[PDB]
């Protein structure tokens, strides 16, 4: 953080940007979780002080549902877990506060133990971040006061609370600051405080990249930067058009990107391409068929949560047949339900149906992403592991090379994940 | 939700 310095970005409020040149590859800084948690989906595998993956973790003798690498990780995570661990032997199996909740009760945690300036916060502290409270609507709001509540539900017997509008403001500023911490193959593994990684500015075009070594944060390029330059990381999915991602970006972060990605609209018509027919699809039809196929990624969304494997492929496979008629399989909507398909087959132990997927997937990924995209790498890595289970080496370690090519890059030469692939080849 | 490179 010597080679950079915050400032004032034009019509984006605060910024990062480089005081000296950053080539590809190079890190940019590193970020030391302020407050994070595990996910409980990811409970069992992982640590959920460090986050290190492993097999034999000892699980808390009080909840039995905390586990970690040692009684070291189990004593320096326990203020952090004293939150948890009584709550979650009371509660039983009612015990449900959403990720965001888990995540904010570590931070005022964390608020009461260390008050001063962390090793997170050398740039822009907790404090500082910008909440947007003046553009929240009712819904928002509303949202917000559901999170609050069950804060004290769960958590009053353990936390010292600030007043209710001092929590508004946290829970605001939780979302528009947040980050979710992605494995190697960009799974959910939880939720984290970066304070000074929060300071860059999103852009669709990215120059920089974040990465994770278990619950720090690493910053390195992607793209040439030089003095001077602002600091461009990304805060969604790159792969879908720009109406999409400036959807979510308003809803979510309450601003238009103006990159040249978004500018130009250059992958536009590829991502949303259309077949070459003899009756092709008017205007008209075109945004019918974009309508419903935004409607049906919302709904698998929350289709997710409690519908059998069989019939989430099914809606893969009937949303398929019937964008087929019009999109071509490189469309990105296309490749949406693909992956989703790709995935429940996964959990269905289908491997030669997720390979099958996968085999469509990857040629378009490599098109709509930017150069250096964990993206595309994981889905090499997925189809690495994939031919591998299945005893096909030739295609298993063309495709995890494919994988390690791109995270070197992205996640430095050596980082632990890198040696983890290269011990399956 | 929160920053993240997929969620789909
Ligand atoms: N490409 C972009 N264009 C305009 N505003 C942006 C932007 N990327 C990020 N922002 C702003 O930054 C917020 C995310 S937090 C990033 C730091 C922020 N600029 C600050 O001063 O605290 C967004 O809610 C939005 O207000
Ligand atoms: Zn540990
Ligand atoms: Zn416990
Ligand atoms: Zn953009």
């Amino acid at each position: 953080l010597g080679g950079l310095e915050r400032f004032c970005s034009p019509g984006k409020g605060r910024g990062l940007r480089a005081l000296q040149p950053f080539q590809v590859g190079d890190l940019l800084f590193s970020c030391p979780a302020y407050a994070y948690v595990l996910t409980v989906n990811e409970r069992g595998n992982h640590c959920e002080y460090c986050f290190t993956r492993k097999e034999g973790l000892s699980k808390c003798g009080r909840c039995k549902q905390a586990f970690y690498c040692n009684v070291e990780c189990q004593k320096e995570d326990w203020p952090m877990h004293k939150l948890e661990c009584s709550p979650m032997v009371v509660f039983g199996e009612n015990w449900n506060p959403s990720e965001t909740v888990r995540l904010t009760a570590r931070i005022l945690a964390k608020q009461k133990i260390h008050p001063e300036r962390t090793p997170s916060e050398k740039l822009l502290a907790v404090k500082e971040f910008e909440s947007h409270l003046d553009k929240l609507d009712n819904e928002k709001k509303d949202l917000i006061q559901s999170d609050i509540a069950a804060l004290h539900h769960f958590y009053s017997k353990h936390l010292g609370f600030p007043d209710n509008d001092s929590l508004v403001v946290l829970f605001a500023q939780v979302n528009c600051n947040g980050f979710t911490i992605e494995d190697e193959e960009l799974s959910h593994l939880g939720s984290a405080i970066f304070p000074d990684v929060a300071l860059m500015n999103h852009s669709c075009c990215p120059n920089v990249i974040v990465t994770y070594k278990g619950t720090l944060a690493e910053v390195r390029a992607v793209q040439e930067i030089k003095p001077g330059e602002e600091v461009f990381t990304s805060y969604i999915d790159l792969l879908y058009p720009t109406e999409d991602r400036n959807d979510r970006l308003r809803d979510s972060y309450f601003f238009t990107c103006e990159c040249q990605e978004c500018t130009t609209k250059d992958k536009d018509k590829a991502k949303v391409e259309i077949r070459k027919l003899s009756d092709p699809p008017k205007a008209e039809a075109i945004r019918d068929m974009v309508r419903y196929a935004r409607n049906v990624i919302e709904e698998f969304r929350r289709a997710k949560h409690y519908k059998s494997p069989s019939e989430l492929l099914e809606i893969c496979e009937l949303s398929q047949e019937k964008m087929s008629s019009v999109f071509e399989d490189s469309n990105v909507y296309m490749l949406h339900m693909m992956y989703q398909a790709m995935g429940v087959c996964l959990y269905m132990q289908d491997w030669e149906g997720a390979l099958q997927y996968g085999q469509k997937i990857i040629k378009p990924y490599s098109k709509h992403y930017p150069l250096y995209s964990l993206n595309v790498a994981s889905m090499w890595l997925k189809l690495g592991r994939l031919y591998m289970g299945l005893e096909h080496k030739a295609a298993g370690e063309k495709a995890l090379k494919k994988a390690i090519a791109i995270m070197e890059v992205a996640h430095g030469k050596d980082h632990p994940y890198i040696s983890e692939i290269k011990q399956e080849i | 939700h929160l920053k993240s490179k997929k969620g789909q």
